[PDB]
């Protein structure tokens, strides 16, 4: 009598996991693009 | 809406080919906000000859599939905390409102549409587990449904 | 953007070649903003450099041509693009971010910066009572320089 609820929960958990995964990737990508810009800017400021 | 979903699509399109592997469809649907079963995703694919024969799908094709199956997909975003209270009751017969990580893993990986341990571990990264190794399942459900 | 004069500045020994490990900063010096990963892939995609200790202007120039497309992309993004992407760290769209979260994403995610580099970036940056910073102004003040 609990298999239905469990399956529904598992479906929602899969949605939760993917969204969390995507959010984390977006955070990593954001950090990465920002760090690259900083390094480029920083190197140039120091060379010239 | 589309801008955010377009960027999610771009994120999935690793090869920047304007199309993602058909096998990633369910995850893209999850990424944009739905909670379909793997079965619903297959039924959607198998019902459309173009989709069924495709190796990859463009954003246009996906936007089209969503339109067609919008009612069924929207239905996957209606779960309520109470819909799972009894499931946890099986592991909290004394109604403490808490369950151990062990029992959560058992329920998720040994019952229903069995999830893998890797899925549960990824899940646990976004779940609040106290120093006692126990979870308030009402809060847990809320976070899961939170969106 | 390959530039001989900049190469010369890097070649402090006039030996006609610069350390392979200095490839990333040279690419940055001439105007690109490659990630450290892209620099490694560029070097790794060329089997010939496998045991190369240094690179000449000719070799570097070839790598820039082969990877011109990706390198050019590292220059397209404007300030508004970073601000837009930064919203993932501010869902409430409050336009603010705790200095704690900012330090974390800069030193704990991606190609991590050192706490010292971050301390420097936060020098002069205004932090309110809630301990938050206006990330749009921060990003602007870091690039517009």
């Amino acid at each position: 009598q609990i298999s239905q609820a469990i399956k529904y929960l598992q479906n929602n958990i899969k949605g939760f996991i993917i969204r969390q995964r995507v959010n984390d990737e977006m955070k990593v990508n954001c950090a990465t693009l920002l760090q690259a810009a900083y390094r480029g800017h920083s190197i140039r400021a120091n060379v010239f | 809406a589309t801008r955010a979903n377009k960027d999610i699509f771009t994120l999935f399109d690793k090869k920047g080919q304007g199309a993602i592997a058909k096998d990633s469809l369910g995850d893209y649907l999850r990424a944009i906000g739905y909670n379909p079963t793997n079965q619903l995703v297959q039924d959607i694919i198998n019902a459309d000859s173009s989709l069924r024969d495709a190796s990859s799908l463009t954003l246009d094709q996906i936007t089209g599939l969503i339109e067609v199956n919008e009612k069924e997909l929207d239905a996957t975003t209606k779960a309520k905390t109470e819909d799972f209270v009894k499931a946890f009751q099986v592991f909290d017969k004394e109604s403490t409102g808490k369950v151990s990580v062990g029992d959560l893993r058992y329920m998720l990986t040994g019952l229903g549409e069995k999830l893998t341990d890797a899925e549960v571990d990824e899940l646990l990264k976004g779940v609040e587990v106290d120093s006692n190794g126990e979870i308030d399942y009402k809060k847990f459900i809320e976070d899961v449904l939170r969106q």
